[PDB]
């Protein structure tokens, strides 16, 4: 405590009652003469010094700064996920034992956990006679930590695993599982450091704390400060020397990282990490909104409209995608205009997601799979390809992470709807070019060919199937043919009655003879298959002999409304056949006039068919909830019921307060 | 009214549907029977269709633990209503908040909020 | 078998397996180990080597028997006549062999030992702790007790063969023995000293050995009962006699008979060494709670130090059980990682029929009166299984919480009777402008808790001091440099000269260090104190309310309303217990800028909350008959936590929204 070190990179003085040694040395550092005084040894002393404070980024004292920079910049494979450099390392032999170090780290962050605590126990026997107090210290905590890892890991697996998996899976044998209980039997931590010489004792003391069962309570507690509200109205920048509370949580969290990282310590994957992380980036994020939002009130709209109190870059990305989850993105997501947030240093993130692609291939592609690796893989890879919206990427990384998305990525964590959800994701910013057309069209025919079998059936946990990437490729090229699948339906025969369907949901890609010989297949007899029809099988118009099966059903409705009216009895309704054919001649689908004539039955018939003598005190307001963008607003275009309309949603909102009526009446009404 | 099987039931307003873990059996046109059905919904104001297409939300049905398929108009006449604590209060409680809701298909199992 | 060698333990080798356990979870436990471990793994004992020197002086094999002075006698004839190097020869050609570890060592080491002395020079335990990855410090020679390089010692009374294999390091002829005295000065007080501060086990060695009796006789000598007996493990083929066991346990031991724990074959040895060696000492580091009486008994052990204190969190109740179960904010107590008797659950059970508790002995009840009360205090109710209609309620019984001035001056001007009233009158001149007054009184009270008492309130009392020096501080920064300004004025509320002694005593002050200086027992007995020195105390609390924010925000944002009970009950239930905790028990940390931010953002939460659930009652309601009731409300206690802990600017941020 006898100085401050700034995380700005200024020492400052602190309850110093003695010599300026640290203004001295920066004195001698300016002047060359002042070294050239100095001895020999000396000298080189100070050129050691010089090195290490260089290395760790200490300048120069606070009073003789000035426009400081700085840049973070972390040196590990592990970081970077370069698991093949990682690989070949792992596979050459070793020539110190900090090599090995380093490359039990390496092993423990490929899944291989039996060889990292093989490897730290040998490091253990070597390093006491070695008189390398350090690396025994830290292999004694980082073996500690593995062993915690494997023990929770068989839990986890031998209780949910065998569900989820479909299948019990053994990483670990009984064995190794006996041998390591048996020989952390009433291991502590706890007095690890207090046992150790008082040599080391005393030089190392700041290693404790990795003794401890939690640490970041302070880190935590500081986040306070980013929450205060008084300072957009009064701000003194009091944090440092007129630094804001922003700069130094980042440059905290950035230390916080290397630290653990570059020094290969194994606590980077627990759960308290990992929620540190998360905490900080949310907060950081939801300041820089607040900050724009009162800006933009105080001083014109003009005045940072669409400024950005956020710039993103390579390593919050790399920090958002191997920390979040999917629940927590879509928070900050909602909470914030992340679309208003611009990244930076595009091309990085661009060998980031390839290298996960090339990644997601090598362990699904080939038969051998590591499990805890996977699950270790899996989350930092759908993270990654979900926050791969907001970048612009190039055709050929595009292609590369197109067909790892759509071909390996596995069913069991990325089903049929949440394969379209990510891929439909990535042409926000990108707009769809021919070869992507290309390999979803090469899905498409996969998974019909998957079909001849009869079991088989596409499982969606959110109702969208193959229609919808036939829908989307269509979306971008009005014109288009599938060749291989037009080829296929002319190949197809009545008994193939699964393909007549799957095929029938892809109509719009076949071609003028594959589409002719497909609806040579299926015909309408009857108001309930003109629906089917519609629903599934793309009945497009409304054929004049079909709109005569509307009338016979609609007059045979009101023959049984009067025998109902008779009857003063209704036991109940499922769904309303009449709405729909209200709102296609609303739509302008049905020509026909008669319908006209069987008014009164139903009320939003009556309302869609005849608006301008509907008796409006019957509108339900519940109605415009089921209505989408296209129904709004034609209904906001036409004339009779725009005012009403109006009127009853500035009525529900006045009283209920609710948000999905104050956005129908500001999107499409006003 | 009061029951311990209510303290599961959430109300979701962008949609107006009730949200609740719940198994029915159901009749379809008088005719045909199913027994542990229940519903997914699913909420994409903004989905590629055309001019047959104009609601926001998507319905699945679920017969025993197999999605079903059916092409005939779907009439509903619910008989009978199971939660996970069994008790039957809530065969009488669906009929109420059916007929208080105007929406089809007002009880679900689960909403999917794809925007 | 080891469940029938558990429940044939007598009263007597259960109570020394208590003892033993106990010791080594204290950290001070130390084994005496013998020669018969060591010959487990095969090693040349020493009757081999006193043969060959007999074939070597006189030409005749051994013959007949050999008595005890013999084995000293043989190897001295042979030094004297024929000289020193052959007794080297012999000594190197014998001993110069690697054999194995065996499981004893293993289980030794297991047992987490604090130092450990040995009679053998075989470097079998070396071994073992080079691979179970402990670190000691090993004394084999007058030199080694100056220069150690760490606090605990392996220490080989009569030497090794680390400097190779002559016959001066060690001690194996009568003449080493008898001048022990002499050329050990130094090893043997260490292993004096070691023997009185520390508990020891004897392992391997045998009775009527000369080690254990020599040491018999330093006992008698050299001790007025102010020593504790050590233990000892016998290992022979059959029973001890009872003659000798009464003879020796009169004499300053212990014995534990391995034989008569179980039955095995006479040259079984390795089957016996375990039977009793860990096989029952580490198997039994678990409670022994199997009765009506004894649940009471370890609760009260551990609860009755807290008896000192006003209020305990709830959540800090997971510390004192060592996360046997979990005790929540609503008041229910759910089981979690223990898998012994459940305690707590018997706990209830009395607690809810009286016939049980009339079971209860005598000198018993009364415990459980006091248990019953401390429970019914703090608001612990019951297992989570039975939970009733839980209740919310606030009661904050603080005179300075209520903010009423006249009646603590009243109090300050009252003569105290105990030190619990100057406590009191400390943490009131602080909340009423004298820093000056309290830092004197703290001081005060530091000197005058020199008494017989718990600790509690010295160590309190230290570190309320240092938190109103730093107040004290940090004023004058802002009086004369920016007080200066505020009233135009050079305010000096405090002397140069105040200013100076107080800087002076807290010169050296690390609040880091508090806590280790205090007795082991204190560390032992109040380890929630702990996090009161840092920022460790409001860390469970923030993590927590950093998640419901997010999930109720998340909600709100969806447009989803719930019919069951808040999601932000928790939010309200854990700020509470905060307020209590430390306004009840005088902290100083009521103050604190870090606990002012912590309740403003608990507080935006709930009406935020509140004001959401307020317009639904048209949205549900008014699409249907069926809504709900519960709500949020402002009352005495939360007008005042907002006037106290709120700055205008957030007030407005509030109204706005």
């Amino acid at each position: 405590y006898d100085y401050h070190f700034e995380v700005n990179g200024t020492v400052v003085r602190h309850k110093n009652k003695g010599f300026g040694y640290m203004e001295r040395f920066f004195e001698l550092k300016e002047s060359c003469d002042e070294r050239s005084k100095l001895s020999k040894k000396q000298y080189e002393r100070f050129n050691a010094l010089f090195n290490f404070f260089e290395k760790n980024g200490v300048i120069c004292m606070a009073k003789d700064a000035g426009t400081l920079n700085t840049s973070i910049e972390i040196n590990s494979l592990a970081y970077h996920g370069k698991y093949d450099v990682m690989k070949k390392f792992i596979e050459e032999q070793s020539v110190s034992i900090e090599d090995d170090y380093k490359k039990a780290f390496f092993l423990a962050c490929l899944g291989r956990w039996e060889e990292s605590y093989d490897l730290y126990s040998n490091i253990i026997l070597n390093s006491i006679d070695e008189s390398n107090g350090c690396v025994y210290y830290l292999s004694q905590i980082n073996r500690y930590r593995i062993y915690q890892s494997i023990t929770q890991a068989v839990t986890q697996f031998n209780g949910l695993g065998l569900l989820t998996f479909g299948r019990h899976y053994k990483p670990f044998t009984d064995e190794f599982l006996a041998r390591i209980e048996r020989e952390m039997t009433n291991f502590n931590i706890d007095d690890l450091f207090n046992g150790m010489p008082f040599e080391f004792q005393k030089k190392y003391k700041i290693l404790e704390f990795l003794s401890d069962n939690q640490f970041l309570y302070d880190d935590t507690v500081k986040l306070f400060e980013l929450t205060n509200k008084v300072r957009s109205e009064m701000s003194e920048g009091s944090y440092s020397f007129g630094m804001s509370s922003d700069i130094v949580v980042l440059l905290r969290l950035y230390d916080n990282l290397r630290f653990l990282y570059e020094n290969c310590l194994w606590s980077v994957s627990f759960h308290e990490f990992h929620q540190y992380i998360r905490n900080s980036m949310s907060l950081l994020i939801e300041k820089a909104e607040y900050e724009r939002t009162r800006d933009i009130d105080e001083l014109g709209f003009s005045f940072f409209g669409k400024k950005s109190g956020f710039f993103m870059e390579y390593y919050d990305f790399v920090n958002i995608s191997r920390h979040f989850k999917i629940d927590d993105i879509k928070n900050l997501e909602r909470s914030c205009s992340i679309d208003k947030i611009r990244f930076g240093e595009q091309e990085k993130i661009e060998e980031y997601l390839v290298g996960i692609a090339e990644e997601i291939t090598k362990q699904f592609s080939a038969n051998g799979m590591n499990v805890v690796f996977y699950t270790q893989f899996i989350s930092e890879a759908k993270a990654a390809l979900y926050f791969a919206k907001y970048v612009k990427l190039s055709e050929e990384g595009l292609g590369k992470i197109v067909k790892a998305l759509l071909f390996y990525f596995p069913e069991r964590d990325l089903d049929i709807g949440k394969r379209y959800v990510w891929l439909e994701r990535l042409t926000k910013c990108n707009e769809l070019p021919k070869s992507i057309i290309s390999i979803i069209d090469d899905f498409l025919v996969l998974q019909a060919e998957k079909h001849i079998d009869q079991n088989y059936s596409e499982v969606s946990s959110n109702g969208l199937y193959s229609r919808d990437y036939g829908a989307l490729i269509k979306h971008f090229e009005k014109n288009f043919i599938s060749k291989r699948l037009s080829e296929i339906t002319l190949c197809l025969t009545q008994d193939k009655q699964k393909q007549i369907d799957f095929l029938f949901k892809l109509l719009p890609l076949l071609s003028t003879n594959a589409k002719s010989h497909l609806l040579s297949f299926k015909s309408v007899e009857n108001i309930n298959d003109l629906m089917n029809g519609i629903r599934i099988g793309l009945i497009d118009e409304f054929t004049p002999e079909h709109e005569e099966l509307i009338i016979e059903y609609l007059e045979t409705r009101k023959v049984n409304y009067i025998v109902e009216k008779e009857k003063g009895i209704q036991t109940f309704s499922s769904n309303d056949y009449m709405s729909t054919f209200g709102i296609w001649y609303f739509l302008e689908e049905i020509n026909n006039s008669k319908m006209e004539e069987f008014i009164g039955m139903d009320d939003q018939y009556d309302f869609f068919v005849d608006p301008e003598n509907f008796d409006y005190k019957k509108f339900i307001p519940s109605w415009l909830k089921n209505y989408n963008d296209k129904l709004l607003g034609k209904i906001a275009g036409n004339k009779h019921m725009k005012h009403h309309v109006i009127e009853v949603l500035k009525e529900r909102v006045k009283n209920s307060n609710d948000k999905r009526y104050l956005e129908i009446l500001m999107n499409y009404f006003i | 009214k009061d029951t311990g099987a209510t303290h599961d039931l959430v109300y979701h307003s962008k949609i107006n549907t009730f949200v609740w873990d719940v198994e029915f059996d159901i009749v379809l046109s008088d005719s045909k029977e199913l027994n542990k059905c229940y519903f997914v919904k699913c909420f994409n104001p903004y989905r590629i269709n055309g001019k047959c297409d104009f609601a926001v939300s998507s319905i699945d049905i679920f017969s025993e633990g197999k999605r079903l398929l059916i092409e005939n108009e779907f009439n509903f006449k619910i008989t009978k209503a199971v939660h996970v604590a069994t008790s039957k209060d809530v065969t009488e409680i669906v009929l109420h908040l059916s007929e208080r809701i105007s929406s089809p298909f007002p009880i679900v199992k689960e909403v999917v909020y794809l925007d | 078998k080891l469940k029938e060698v558990f429940l044939m333990l007598d009263n007597n080798v259960v109570e020394c397996i208590k003892e033993i356990t106990e010791s080594s979870r204290n950290g001070k436990l130390v084994f005496f180990v013998g020669a018969g471990v060591s010959t487990l793994s095969d090693y040349p004992q020493w009757w081999r080597l006193v043969d060959k020197y007999h074939e070597e002086l006189y030409g005749s094999p051994k013959k007949g028997n050999y008595s005890s002075d013999e084995y000293l006698r043989i190897p001295q004839i042979f030094y004297n006549v024929k000289g020193e190097m052959a007794f080297d020869g012999i000594l190197k050609d014998f001993f110069q062999v690697d054999k194995p570890t065996n499981p004893i060592h293993d289980k030794i080491l297991a047992m987490n030992p604090a130092h450990v002395i040995t009679t053998n020079y075989d470097n079998l335990i070396d071994t073992a702790c080079w691979k179970r990855g402990k670190y000691f410090s090993v004394i084999s020679a007058e030199e080694d007790v100056a220069n150690a390089t760490s606090s605990r010692y392996l220490l080989k009374v009569h030497g090794d063969f680390r400097k190779g294999f002559k016959g001066e390091n060690v001690v194996l002829k009568e003449d080493d023995y008898l001048n022990y005295d002499q050329n050990y000065p130094l090893i043997s007080n260490l292993m004096k000293t070691i023997i009185a501060t520390h508990t020891i086990v004897f392992i391997g060695y045998g009775l009527g050995d000369y080690n254990i009796n020599m040491l018999l006789n330093w006992v008698r000598k050299l001790q007025k009962d102010s020593f504790h007996k050590p233990f000892f493990i016998r290992t022979d083929p059959s029973p001890i006699e009872n003659e000798t066991l009464i003879y020796y346990e009169n004499k300053g031991l212990r014995i534990i008979d391995a034989a008569s724990l179980i039955d095995s074959n006479e040259y079984d040895y390795l089957e016996r060494y375990s039977a009793v060696m860990d096989l029952l000492i580490e198997s039994q580091e678990n409670k022994f709670i199997t009765k009506d009486d004894e649940v009471i008994d370890y609760i009260y052990g551990k609860i009755s130090p807290l008896f000192a204190l006003q209020y305990i969190r709830k959540i800090d109740l997971k510390h004192v059980f060592e996360y046997d179960y979990h005790f929540e904010v609503n008041g229910t107590v759910v089981r979690h990682k223990n898998k012994g008797f459940g305690y707590m659950e018997r706990f209830f059970e009395l607690k809810e029929s009286c016939d049980e508790r009339s079971k209860l002995s005598k000198k018993q009840y009364e415990r459980f009166n006091a248990l019953f009360n401390f429970f019914e205090k703090n608001g612990v109710i019951c297992m989570a299984k039975d939970a009733g209609t839980l209740n919310t309620s606030i009661e904050i019984n603080s005179l300075a919480y209520h903010g009423k001035y006249d009646v603590m001056k009243k109090f300050i001007e009252e003569q105290s009777v105990s030190i619990e009233d100057d406590y009191k009158k400390a943490f009131f001149l602080a909340c009423l402008g004298r820093w000056e007054e309290s830092y004197d009184l703290y001081s005060n009270i530091i000197l005058n808790s020199i008494d017989e008492s718990n600790g509690c309130v010295y160590y309190l009392s230290q570190i309320n001091r240092y938190r109103i020096y730093q107040s004290i501080t940090q004023a004058v920064t802002q009086f004369n440099g920016l007080g200066l300004l505020t009233f135009g004025r050079h305010y000096k509320p405090f002397t140069d000269e105040f200013l100076a002694r107080i800087e002076r005593e807290m010169t050296n002050f690390n609040i880091d260090d508090l806590f280790n200086g205090m007795p082991f027992e204190f560390q032992k007995k109040y380890k929630i104190l702990e996090f009161l020195s840092d920022n460790q105390f409001l860390y469970d609390d923030t993590v927590k309310l950093f998640e419901l924010t997010n999930k109720v925000r998340s909600e709100m944002s969806e447009g989803s309303y719930s019919f069951g009970m808040s999601s932000d009950i928790v939010v309200l239930l854990r700020l509470y217990d905060n307020l209590r905790f430390l306004y009840e028990n005088c902290l100083w940390s009521v103050s604190f800028h870090e606990f002012h931010q912590y309740i403003r953002n608990s507080m935006s939460l709930l009406i935020e909350k509140a004001e959401y659930e307020r317009t639904r009652d048209i949205d549900e309601l008014g699409f249907s008959f069926f809504g709900k009731k519960s709500g949020f409300f402002m009352e005495y206690y939360d007008f005042v936590n907002i006037s106290r802990h709120f700055k205008i600017d957030d007030i407005k941020n509030l109204e706005r929204s």
